[PDB]
């Protein structure tokens, strides 16, 4: 067989650690060895493992709140926060019970679009947005004025600004090519001979031999080449998003998870961590929309025709008279004629297309195969206004976020957080798959592995396609363990796909080998 | 471009212009107003340079 | 192949009944399915499953299933207390919201913006086995006090103010409350379209022609040979895929303090910490072997065109005739034969999953500027659960508020590692031209594609076509002598027909005794 399905592998557990003086609790893990693909089975979601424990040791209480707390989400606030007319606990301990609400912000305004998302954290491996880690809806006052156009905004006391910095820039480039060529021949021949003797003595003698002979040759060949190359990008930048750099107002689930974390080091915490809220969040990031349309044809035409003939005649006579007579006519011929006629035609067209931001309306008419009328090119850039994609992003990793001001051992928690992080990206590398076939590329997708398919291509290893070749591209293999110190490196024998097969195509990245101090 | 599609731009920069023209001050001369504010200006000056 | 026989559907005899359950009053028994009835044929009208009332003779003794948690009366869902008169009937009793003197308990002033649109489907469970929606897992309508919301971008509607000649966008449904279940339910408008077209096209032409004449006379001979062959192929071959993939939601469920749908919790608690296969059996039924733990919402659409013609001719001539002249006689004689066939064949597939059954069907017959548009607008109102991540139905048991429960999660393990080999579609027999077998309840189908028609698929317009093969069940388990089980499986249920694929898993299973 072709394909074969290969299970999940995952390692034999950890060690128990020892039981954590403020979780009460001990806890145990295993590494994914091997990612289920090609529909293999996928291992038991049993890669944690948590016990219970006799409190072998008291640990530190809970961080000294020096303001009020808030009743059901325990968050510190400030005194001068409550009676405040917002709620600043995600709960209303802070306004439960006052004589008299004194409400700031009177006027009508609205949040920022989309600035809740911004408060997601992002696994950057994937770049794909997770579980909440900001409040972008504590407010600590504000209420200072933020217009866009006639709309007033409050901004959250975690963004430092968010700002109309619109832009856009457009980008076309269409290149067509033709070649035609064309052949052609004529060619014949044509032969005739006579000789015949005829003379009288009595006795007379008559002879005559006839030969005829034609051949003719065509040869005709055509080729057509048809190619066309159409690729169109709209990239708009609409607002301009900063965080505060500093005291932070953490969302309350990651709050919590943060607090639930063990003080021993142990991975599979701080793995489900990372697969909860992410590995990084959004410090600074540019919202907009994208649009890419390319197009690509190749028609290619062959005719080839062959004619081929030839003729032969013989005839004798020969006629002896003296009453007496004799006579023989003898005559022969062959004809051959052969007629070969070869054409084909083959196109091969491909098109992607690629839109991000705007209501659905927009996105899916873009998302047709003909290039947009400026009219809806305007609509869905009006559109992108509310429901901006993040275009760019610069981020920091969670870990900075876990402070002092908020957690016990907040530099224990930190170190942690940060091997972690190391040994994820190691985990969650699609380096560990194995290769799709068909150019498709493995996207790993927790404890299972998929292959996305390129356009003209199907099935889990992307094996059904009628191109018969098509470049395969190089894919690295995993990056080999550090090398022991005396200097310290890593290889990268760019194997896990071939790059030269099929017309391979682009080599691996660089670089195929890296090296560090220890 | 179309003339109403200029036009109809050329509007809107009223309401979302951006800075296009603008004559800089180096950023040393905003520390201010806070403690060791003189020595920081020449500490920011000369990371500037850097 | 002919037509394969119909089997009446059977069950083995009752297991005996269940000792009486204290708390429920019920007896349970099941039977095990020993035949669907495959290719038509009499089903069953027994059940699987059968409960009869009973008096248990002795006290619902565990019925203190919590103590300082406030516990709903009809219901065992136990309340973290500032939950009670919080305002939100948080149990299907309401009693936590009962006789609220303090109207002030009330958490927070949510209840303005409604749950997010289509949140349902992703509470509900799971059947792999059947691709369908079970009861709920999840308790969708679940907050816990919070007042999480999300933005919803795309909540501009046009409203004209005739008064006031004003044309504006109303504010309403700017956001949605976020159950307490959803972890994220991130809004992110996203589409990707994918296009290829792939066209050959060949023709080749030979003729060929032999004269070969003798003539010899004084008595008069004559003799002549004429060969000519002529032969014609073409092949013509079409294929185009698009898949347009439109996105509007992003969400993920809670890995922590899963708040269980109430009837999946009473009906859990009725389960024994005793492995009883009928009663895990039922269970797995009601809320699926799967519960599910990603999600993109979404529209997507996908068509395929494909189109074969081939057409060959040949002509086949040959003759020799003969003469023998001064009285005058004339003979000849040779083969000549002629043929044409021809062939083609087309089909197409067109579906659309998304938002609006008048544009979803109208986009299905017409791809267009009009029909794409229309749709997309309508994949604003009705998106779609567009791919979805999913785990085995007893992980679930590991993360709710209840505790380990890990009697019940070795069991439902079990349980479910025989029903996905008892109730499966394997078990039905071969679907021909690449039917697909289904077992719904006791009952197979097999469902035809259009080339195909009868029980089994089996007969077909045209006489013989590229089918694949696919797998039959796994047989049993061997003994164990060693500590290892072996289990054997062959691609011949049915073998491919005419040189498809063969079917790609393994042949042989191997097991820990
Ligand atoms: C080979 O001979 C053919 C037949 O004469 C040529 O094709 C003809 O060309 C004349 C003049 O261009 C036209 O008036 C006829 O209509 C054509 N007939 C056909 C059947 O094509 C052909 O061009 C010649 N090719 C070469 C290379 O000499």
């Amino acid at each position: 067989v072709t394909l074969m399905p290969i299970d999940c592998e995952l390692s034999s557990w950890s060690s128990w650690t020892t039981c954590d003086p403020c979780q009460k609790k001990r806890y145990r893990y295993a590494y994914l060895l091997q990612p289920s693909q090609f529909h293999g089975e996928p291992c038991n979601f049993s890669d944690k493992e948590v016990e219970d424990c006799v409190t072998n040791r008291p640990c530190r209480s809970q961080v000294r709140c020096e303001g009020f707390v808030c009743a059901q989400t325990g968050r510190c606030v400030n005194r001068r926060l409550l009676c405040n007319g917002d709620n600043d606990c995600g709960d209303q301990s802070d306004e439960a019970n006052c004589r008299r609400i004194y409400k700031k912000c009177q006027h009508e305004m609205d949040q920022y679009w989309g600035i809740g998302s911004l408060a997601s954290g992002i696994n950057l491996f994937t770049n794909s947005f997770e579980g909440p880690v900001l409040d972008h809806r504590y407010y600590a006052g504000g209420c200072s004025p933020h217009y866009i156009l006639n709309t007033r905004f409050r901004k959250p006391y975690n963004v430092e600004s968010y700002t109309p910095q619109t832009q856009g820039k457009y980008e076309f480039i269409l290149k067509e090519y033709e070649s035609y060529s064309d052949f052609e021949r004529n060619v014949t021949e044509k032969m005739a001979s006579k000789s015949g003797f005829s003379f009288g003595f009595e006795l007379g003698i008559s002879s005559q031999s006839d030969r005829g002979k034609h051949y003719i040759r065509r040869t005709k060949r055509f080729s057509h080449t048809k190619s066309v190359f159409l690729h169109a990008r709209s990239d708009l930048e609409v607002a301009h998003y900063k965080l505060k750099p500093r005291s932070l107002m953490l969302h309350y689930e990651f709050l919590q998870r943060v607090k639930r974390l063990p003080l021993e080091y142990s991975y599979g915490e701080y793995r489900d961590l990372f697969r909860d809220f992410g590995t990084h969040y959004i410090t600074e990031a540019v919202l907009g929309g994208i649009y890419e349309y390319t197009l690509v044809m190749n028609k290619e035409a062959m005719e080839r025709g062959d004619y081929t003939l030839n003729n032969v005649h013989a005839c004798a006579k020969n006629d002896f008279k003296i009453s007496l007579g004799v006579s023989v006519g003898k005559c022969r011929g062959i004809l051959n004629e052969i007629k070969d006629r070869n054409k084909r035609d083959t196109m091969v067209e491909d098109l992607v297309v690629l839109v991000r931001g705007g209501a659905s309306e927009h996105i899916t008419t873009l998302a047709y195969q003909e290039l947009p009328t400026a009219d809806l090119m305007q609509e869905w850039g009006d559109a992108v206004q509310y429901n901006p994609a993040i275009i760019k992003v610069k981020v920091e990793p969670l870990y900075e976020l876990v402070t002092a001001t908020d957690f016990a051992y907040s530099s224990t928690v930190r170190q942690n957080m940060k091997q972690a992080l190391e040994e994820f990206q190691k985990e969650v590398s699609s380096c560990h798959c194995a290769p799709c076939q068909g150019n498709g590329v493995p996207v790993l997708k927790g404890s299972r592995c998929d292959c996305i398919c390129p356009v003209g291509s199907q099935g889990l290893a992307c094996e059904v396609s009628y191109r018969k070749n098509t470049p395969i591209d190089g894919k690295w293999n995993c990056w080999s363990n550090w090398s022991s110190c005396s200097g310290r490196r890593k290889t990268r024998q760019r194997q896990c796909n071939n790059p030269p097969p099929q017309n391979g195509g682009s080599p691996c990245s660089g670089p195929a080998s890296e090296t560090l101090d220890c | 471009g179309n003339k109403r599609r200029y036009s109809a731009w050329a509007e809107s920069v009223t309401n979302l212009p951006q800075v296009i023209k603008q004559k800089l001050t180096p950023l040393y001369e905003l520390v201010k107003e806070v403690p060791c504010a003189s020595v920081k200006k020449l500490y920011l000056k000369w990371a500037l340079e850097e | 192949a002919a037509t394969p026989a119909a089997v009446t559907c059977q069950l083995s005899n009752w297991s005996e009944w269940t000792d009486c359950f204290p708390c429920q009053d019920k007896k349970y028994r099941h039977r095990s399915l020993l035949q669907p009835n495959k290719f038509g044929g009499t089903i069953c009208s027994g059940d699987i499953w059968d409960q009869a009332s009973c008096s248990s003779s002795t006290t619902c003794v565990r019925q203190a299933q919590c103590g300082q948690d406030f516990q709903c009366k009809e219901t065992g869902r136990c309340l973290k207390r500032h939950l009670v008169c919080n305002g939100d009937q948080d149990c299907l009793d309401g009693s936590d919201e009962d006789d609220c003197e303090d109207v002030r308990a009330i958490d927070e002033d949510c209840s303005q913006y409604e749950p997010i649109p289509g949140s349902q489907k992703a509470a509900l469970g799971y059947n792999i086995l059947t691709q369908e929606d079970a009861q709920s897992v999840y308790d969708a309508s679940y907050y816990g006090g919070q007042c999480e919301t999300v933005y919803n971008g795309e909540w501009r509607e046009l409203r004209y103010d005739s008064t006031c000649e004003r044309l504006y966008y109303g504010d309403d449904e700017k956001y949605f409350r976020k159950p307490y279940n959803f972890l994220k339910y991130h809004f992110e408008a996203l589409a990707d379209t994918g296009i290829s077209s792939e066209f050959y096209d060949n023709a080749n032409d030979l003729l060929s022609k032999v004269k070969k004449d003798k003539s010899d006379s004084f008595h008069s001979q004559d003799t002549s040979f004429l060969n000519e062959l002529n032969k014609y192929n073409e092949k013509k071959f079409i294929f185009t895929r698009i898949f347009t993939k439109v996105q509007t939601a992003h969400f993920k469920m809670r890995k922590d303090d899963i708040m269980l749908d109430e009837g999946m919790l009473q009906s859990l608690m009725e389960l024994p910490d005793q492995y009883n296969y009928g009663m895990y059996a039922k269970f797995i039924n009601d809320y699926g072997t799967h519960y599910i733990t990603s999600g993109s919402m979404g529209g997507i659409y996908e068509y395929i065109l494909v189109i074969d013609k081939a057409k060959m001719e040949s002509l086949g001539i040959t003759s020799r005739d003969i003469t023998t002249c001064f009285h005058c006689k004339k003979f000849g004689g040779g083969k000549t034969e002629r043929a044409r066939k021809a062939m083609a064949v087309e089909d197409i597939i067109s579906r659309v999953r998304g938002g609006s059954s008048g544009w979803s069907g109208g986009l299905a017959q017409n791809r267009s500027t009009i029909t794409y548009r229309s749709w997309g607008r309508s994949l604003k109102y009705n998106p779609v659960v567009i791919d979805f991540e999913m785990q085995p139905i007893h992980e679930v048991l590991r993360h709710t508020s209840l505790g380990p429960l890990e009697a019940k999660r070795q069991n439902l393990r079990r349980a479910l590692d025989q029903y996905l080999m008892e109730f499966n579609a394997c078990r039905c027999g071969p679907c021909f031209n690449n039917g697909v077998p289904i077992l719904e309840g006791t009952s197979c189908r097999c469902q035809c594609r259009l080339g195909s028609l009868g029980a089994a698929c089996e007969q077909t317009q045209t006489e013989g076509a590229k089918a694949d093969g696919s797998w039959s069940c796994w047989s049993s388990w061997s003994v164990c002598r060693a500590g290892i089980q072996e289990r054997r499986r062959e691609c011949d249920n049915p073998a491919p027909q005419n040189g498809g694929a063969s079917c790609p898993g393994r042949k042989v299973q191997t097991q820990a005794c």
